RNA sequence: CGGAGCCUCGGUUGGCCUCGGAUAGCCGGUCCCCCGCCGGGGUCCGGUGCGGAGAGCCCUUCGUCCCGGGAAACGGGGCGGCCGGAAAGGGGGCCGCCCUCUCGCCCGUCACGCACCGCACGUUCGUGGGGAACCUGGCGCUAAACCAUUCGUAGACGACC
RNA sequence: UGGAAUGCGAGUGCCUAGUGGGCCACUUUUGGUAAGCAGAACUGGCGCUGCGGGAUGAACCGAACGCCGGGUUAAGGCGCC
């Protein structure tokens, strides 16, 4: 079955201004800009009122599996006006039994180097995204901290760093030691 | 039904055809890939092999068996004396791969060099590149050069140099000079012509394109042995004495 | 052609295909056709596919050679002692089905119709199946029409 | 002066899969890529011209190297404006492919 | 004389069907930018496709065929190639009509290039369908050309644009001319109106 | 992005089919691919319509859905819709287009001697317009 | 019965041929959609025979004729009672259509029960038809047009005349 | 580089000299505003069943005579120089000249031409491709390959150095 | 009133060759796990037979054949070959 229409809105907040490029997206806030193209989705886009803003999704005759792409839409517009307000911010824990995880920051929060991970003599290097920042956790101990705009170059950045301390050849139950991701926060908390 | 026991298949199949090489002068199939932050540079040189000696050394590796301690090495004595830069040669990259594009040659050329052009010297009048000669030493012919030095600057992308070897040092029965294009390696296109036009007829050591301790490429021919059989071309186990109409072959 | 086909398409005399002729229904016709269901497309002519059919493709029996009906004695001579002299006699002897249908009608040549122009449904079917064979009633006539 | 003359090409000869009918040819003509277009050109003559090594007699003229085949169109074939002529002589198969004459005349307009 | 095809958004088997009759009747074709050509379907269900094909190859001498041909243009040939009867000389006539080409070398760049409505992707795709490039393909398999063909189509481009601003150019000027020109020329514009000419 | 809509009362342009070259007014819509149309002031009989056949206008008639055919043609009157779509450059265009397919041999002679004069007049204002822009160059 | 073509919908009404047990057999009446009368007379013998100790050699067609859509001009929602067979078993199957003809309806029944479960129409029994009202409609499909306001563009055109130019030199354009 | 012809080979019977592309979006103006080595974004205004449309555009050929009206006058035709093109490179435009014409186009006036007596292969691309020759002028060139001999970095013989 | 329909000219006698390995299919059917296996019934085929279609093929589907022109078809088809 096609559906004549299936559409939803989002409220823009009135510090963020989004314009579109057709059906690229681009939105300004007081942390950046933020621009995503969705030319691989047949939806239309616009934008309504001047006071209160609003981005509407439309997507007219619509299978099953199109359907499901107007939320999509939705909830990737409302993570970009996430990220350039509030941002976000990943914490990571180190988890070791015997050999603590030593971590060390360079190329201002770019590179992550990791070493002694479970007593291995390999130093991992793991590269950041654009765009996102990398810092050892003043707050905590064995913490990592990953700070950016774009919602999935930060958790793309921080599965690098999860599956860089990946254990091989063991009993994963037992030996656990690892960084993981504990906590899917905000930059700013607002 | 499959073979009894299991046994590796003898030879590359990577080296065929097992024909006699096309050229007698080893051929640079690949240069080293250019790196315009380089210096300019030449990526190759002609030598000769004239034999083999031993030396001795005391090595330095740590953690073996022979550090701190003097081995006896086998090496190879390839003569090389200068070359001599005669020409410049352009090339185009083009979506069917490089194309030749223009090519100088410096206006005095030895007869050395000139020898590689011709198959019966001794019944030839010697006109290579007699007429091109003049180019040189006139006016109009003059503007024209730097007009083909300026065209492969603005469209050539790899710059390469024709050198020759020089017999008359050698103590070989040869007197033709062996000619290969050497690739321009290094800095911009422009420095790549303006290093190779001040080296026209210009001589080049060996030591300006090697140096000591460096691992490099020997590219030639193999030493020819005619008709040979598997057993001696294949390296094929050689079949019982018993065997009835030899024993010399694959079965 | 099975044996008992070919015997009911004897007596029809359609011995060929696409051949034609007029058959006088009754219980004893009626079983006849029936056994050759499968070779055959028939149905109820009107008046107009008595015309055409007896006047374009209309040949007499005459001394057993087949002989177009050309002239008007030529059905006389054979059928008039039936009180069958024209053409419109003999139309209207095979239209009504009259007392003589029996001779006018063995008088008549098979007729030789044409390859149906336009083609045809599937002539290995029954005409109730989307295909040609059996019996069609009167769209019999739209079939006349293409191959007359 | 101009041309009088519309453009056809010779795409083949009469025929099913594995058989072939040569005293039919069958005609493409510019412009004409329907059967209801087709209604123009019935009956119009058709011209296989050539060229050949011997001097042959041309009407209201001298002799020249040119030599021609007529023919003409006959009716349509199939759907997308294909036509079928006939020739005085089947066309060569070295002709499939190249220029046929269609001639204005017999006019019916 | 020469029909001159663009290959960028053309399905490949769509405009070989087209090109094969065409070179049929005796028409000369040209197909440039053939890595731009598409094929329907995910890319990787594609690559499998020539893999597929490069295994293919005599057992006991290789170099006798088939042949695998890498570049975008080869490819597309040989899949006309495969719509001729090519081992009858009527066939290798009309192989010999149609010249292909990786990007678009001269003299074609500046001639203007037409297009197959009936094999362009645009058309006979349903949108939500997965398709691959020719030329990434192609680049995928061992063609060696795929980084300098796109270096030249974008020197073109980048030329092509300036012709294209002169154009425009040249146009404002014409429209400019008419207003100047109206009077002496507003007859002559008035039966070119009447006959639909003009609108 | 879209500014035509299947709606009632849309004034349907008939591109292809035994109504081609006709405006109709969706009366009703039967499914995703037919409407019911009606043409009172154009010549069509109230029927099923696959949109294919159909070029949606600008013009948006305002009746009821399904209501009688006295009603649509009352709609129809009262917008205008003949004369104002022969003032769209839409219904002109197609006026140039029939205009052009019947001219005459004679016309066709008289059209090439008008443009043959206005093409000349036309390039020779443009290589003034060109010459005196490169004045300004200079 | 092959669904050829639009359907037409036959008042086919038969008897049992009367005898000195009977002189005035009862009359029977049945809606049959067929493509033409032969067919239908054809059909109704089929299912008499199923209810009936009946058939064609003991029984005759009292009438034949079309019934013509009474509201040909007005849009309306039909309901369909059908049974058929599948590969494996036999179901009763309820489904509904927007038409403005109940013969276009039961040949849309025709199309639609051969493109969603491959059942040929020799397999399907059309049991009853009837003309239901917006609120009685149970298909999100239909009634999704029961909408006064209804309004919807037609994206993505596709270019149908994809041989006339058969080679052009603009591209299409699929947004209007 | 600058004359008649003779063979032979065929086909063809106006040209389009170019944005890039999108397709749930496009195209053209607009520089007033913002950037850059005249170009990009914004605004604003127009088009969008594409008309700044390949459903298109350009050229159009019966010829000549006489004299008028529009159109040209910054115009048509013709030897010297500088930019410019490389993916498989331009007999385009521009500047000089000493020349050479007021005709080229459109609407008229005025007559004439083998008007070959109804009829085909007409009409170009066409100084077309290839081949022999024959002339008739200027400016230029005066080689190599193979065999034979020799070599042994090669070799069954050829080949190869 | 040659006593149902329909069709058709029949009857009869001598002499007589080759054959007397068959095989296949729908349906029915025996043995066998089954077999492109062995063995039966009915009809039709191939054998003896080309031709259109099933790319190709004894038997499938259509249709049976003098040498031709025009038209139309069957079974099958109509992106290109
Ligand atoms: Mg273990
Ligand atoms: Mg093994
Ligand atoms: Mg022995
Ligand atoms: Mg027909
Ligand atoms: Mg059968
Ligand atoms: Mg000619
Ligand atoms: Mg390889
Ligand atoms: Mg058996
Ligand atoms: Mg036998
Ligand atoms: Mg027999
Ligand atoms: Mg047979
Ligand atoms: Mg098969
Ligand atoms: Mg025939
Ligand atoms: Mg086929």
């Amino acid at each position: 079955m096609k559906t004549i229409l299936s559409n939803q809105t989002v409220d823009i907040p009135e510090n963020v201004d989004i314009s579109l490029k057709g059906r690229t997206v681009i939105v300004k806030g007081p942390r950046g800009t933020l621009r995503r193209d969705f030319n691989h989705i047949n939806v239309e886009l616009s934008l309504l009122g001047k006071k209160k803003k609003r981005l509407r999704v439309d997507k007219w005759w619509g299978n099953r599996k199109e359907l499901a792409t107007v939320r999509t839409i939705c909830s990737h517009v409302q993570n970009m006006i996430k990220g350039v307000t509030l941002g976000f911010r990943y914490k990571m824990r180190s988890v070791y039994a015997h050999f603590p995880i030593n971590v060390v920051i360079q190329e201002n929060g770019s590179l992550v180097e990791i070493r002694n991970f479970l007593g291995e003599k390999y130093i991992r290097r793991v590269r950041m995204r654009p765009g996102v920042a990398c810092s050892v956790s003043q707050a905590q101990k064995d913490e990592l901290v990953l700070e950016g705009n774009d919602i999935e170059l930060v958790s793309n950045s921080a599965a690098l760093i999860q599956q860089a301390t990946t254990v091989k050849n063991k009993d994963i139950r037992k030996f656990l030691d690892g960084i993981y991701v504990s906590e899917k926060g905000t930059v700013q908390q607002a | 039904s499959h073979r009894k026991f299991s046994a590796p298949r003898h030879g590359s199949l990577g080296f065929l055809p097992r024909k006699r090489s096309s050229r007698h002068r080893g051929k640079v199939k690949s240069f080293p890939k250019d790196d315009p932050s380089k210096p300019v540079h030449l990526t190759a040189f002609l030598g000769y092999k004239a034999g083999m000696t031993h030396i001795v050394r005391e090595v330095d590796r740590p953690g073996s068996k022979v550090n701190k301690k003097e081995v006896v090495e086998a090496v190879t004595i390839v003569e090389t004396p200068p070359m001599v830069v005669v020409g410049i040669v352009g090339y185009v990259e083009t979506p069917r791969g490089l194309r030749t594009f223009k090519t100088v040659f410096a206006e005095h050329i030895s007869d050395e060099c000139k020898r590689r052009f011709y198959k019966n010297w001794h019944k030839s009048k010697k006109k290579a590149f007699t007429k091109y000669c003049k180019k040189w030493q006139d006016d109009a012919g003059k503007r024209q050069l730097d007009k083909d030095f300026s065209s492969m600057k603005k469209y050539c992308q790899v710059i390469r140099v024709l050198a020759h070897t020089q017999m008359r040092l050698l103590p070989l029965r040869q007197k033709k000079a062996h000619l290969m294009e050497i690739q321009v390696n290094g800095g911009t296109v422009a420095e790549k012509l303006d290093w190779a036009r001040e080296r026209l007829e210009q001589q080049v050591p060996v030591s300006q394109v090697f140096g000591q301790d460096e691992m490099i490429d020997v590219i030639g021919v193999t030493k020819g042995k005619g008709y040979k059989g598997v057993t001696s071309r294949w390296h094929t186990k050689k079949l019982p004495r018993k065997t009835h109409r030899g024993l010399r072959k694959v079965a | 052609v099975s044996p008992k086909v070919r015997k009911v398409l004897q007596l029809l005399r359609l011995r060929q295909i696409f051949n034609g002729t007029f058959v006088k229904l009754n219980k004893a016709s009626i079983n006849m056709l029936r056994i050759v269901e499968p070779y055959i497309a028939w149905g109820y002519p009107n008046l107009k596919s008595v015309n055409e059919l007896i006047y374009k493709r209309g040949y007499g029996k005459i001394n057993k050679k087949r002989i177009a009906l050309t002239d008007n004695t030529l059905i006389a001579r054979s059928l008039g002692k039936y009180n069958i002299i024209c053409m419109e006699d003999l139309i209207h002897e095979i239209y009504t089905v009259g007392k003589h249908f029996k001779e006018a009608n063995n008088f008549l040549w098979p007729f030789k119709l044409s390859s149906p122009r336009g083609g045809m449904k599937k002539k290995t079917t029954h005409f109730v199946e989307g295909g040609d064979a059996g019996n069609r009633e009167d769209q019999i006539n739209r079939l006349i029409r293409r191959m007359n | 002066s101009g041309r009088l003359w519309c453009k056809a090409i010779f795409a083949g000869y009469k025929r099913g899969l594995r058989n072939q009918r040569e005293h039919t040819a069958l005609l493409k003509i510019e412009g004409v890529y329907a059967r209801d277009e087709t209604e123009f050109y019935l009956g119009k003559r058709c011209a296989y011209v050539y060229k050949a090594k011997n001097n042959t007699v041309t009407p209201g003229g001298k002799p020249n190297k040119t030599r021609v085949i007529w023919g003409k169109v006959t009716r349509a074939h199939g759907n997308s404006g294909m036509v079928r002529a006939k020739f005085r002589s089947n066309l060569p198969a070295k002709a499939i492919g190249h220029r046929i004459r269609v001639m204005l005349y017999p006019s019916r307009i | 004389q020469v029909l001159v095809l663009d290959g960028r958004g053309h399905l490949l088997g769509r405009l070989a069907a087209i090109v094969a009759k065409q070179v049929l009747l005796g028409r000369k074709v040209v197909v440039v930018r053939c890595e731009g050509i598409n094929i329907s379907g995910n890319f990787y269900r594609n690559k499998l496709k020539y893999l597929a094909f490069l295994r293919k190859r005599m057992n006991t001498n290789p170099s006798r065929g088939p042949y695998h041909f890498r570049a975008p243009s080869r490819i597309f040939w040989r899949t006309v190639r495969g719509m001729l009867p090519h081992k009858t000389k009527r066939g290798q006539a009309a192989l010999d009509r149609l010249k292909v080409f990786d990007g678009i070398p001269p003299p074609y760049d500046k001639k203007k290039r037409m297009v197959v409505p009936a094999a362009l992707k645009v058309v006979r795709l349903k949108p939500t369908r997965k398709f691959a490039y020719l030329g990434r393909l192609a680049h995928e398999v061992g063609w060696k050309y795929q980084a300098v063909t796109a270096t030249l189509e974008e020197k073109r481009k980048e030329k092509a644009k300036i012709h294209y601003r002169k154009k425009k150019q040249l146009m404002r000027l014409r429209k400019q001319a008419e207003k100047n020109v109206e009077k002496k020329i507003s007859k002559f514009t008035d039966v070119l109106k009447t006959h639909g000419l003009l609108v | 992005v879209f500014r035509r809509f299947v709606e009632v009362g849309r004034v349907a342009y008939v591109s292809f089919g035994p109504h081609a070259g006709k405006l109709v007014a969706i009366v009703d819509v039967i499914d995703q691919n037919r409407a019911l149309v009606d043409g009172p002031c154009t010549r069509v009989r109230r029927q099923a319509m696959p949109f294919k056949c159909m070029q949606l206008t600008d013009f948006i008639l305002k009746f009821p859905h399904s209501a009688r055919q006295k009603y649509v043609r009352k709609a129809w009157e009262k917008a205008d819709i003949n004369t104002k779509w022969a003032a769209t450059r839409w219904a002109k265009k197609i006026e140039a287009r029939e205009r052009k397919a019947k001219m005459t041999d004679f016309d066709r002679y008289k059209v090439m001697k008008a443009k043959k004069m206005r093409n000349r007049i036309i390039k020779n204002e443009v290589k003034k317009l060109q010459r005196a822009a490169l004045l300004k160059a200079s | 019965m092959k669904a050829s073509g639009t359907l037409r919908e036959y008042k086919v009404v038969g008897r049992c041929l009367p005898t000195p047990k009977c002189r005035t057999p009862p009359l029977y009446r049945m809606r049959i959609f067929a493509p033409n009368h032969v067919v239908a007379k054809s059909r109704f013998w089929y299912f008499v025979s199923q209810l009936k100790k009946m058939k064609k050699s003991s029984g005759e067609i009292v009438y034949c004729g079309q019934v013509f859509e009474k509201s040909p001009l007005r849009v309306k929602n039909f309901g369909i009672w059908l049974r058929y067979d599948s590969r494996s078993g036999t179901h009763n199957m309820y489904r509904e259509y927007r038409d403005l003809t109940t013969a276009g309806a039961v040949t849309q029944c025709y199309r639609d029960m051969g493109a969603r479960h491959r059942a040929r129409a020799h397999s399907i029994q059309i049991m009853k038809v009837e003309e239901i009202a917006a609120s009685k409609c149970r298909r999100p499909a239909v009634k999704q047009f029961h909408d006064s306001k209804i309004k919807f563009p037609l994206p993505h055109r596709v270019l149908r005349r994809q041989h006339k130019p058969r080679f052009t030199t603009k591209r299409p354009n699929t947004f209007f």
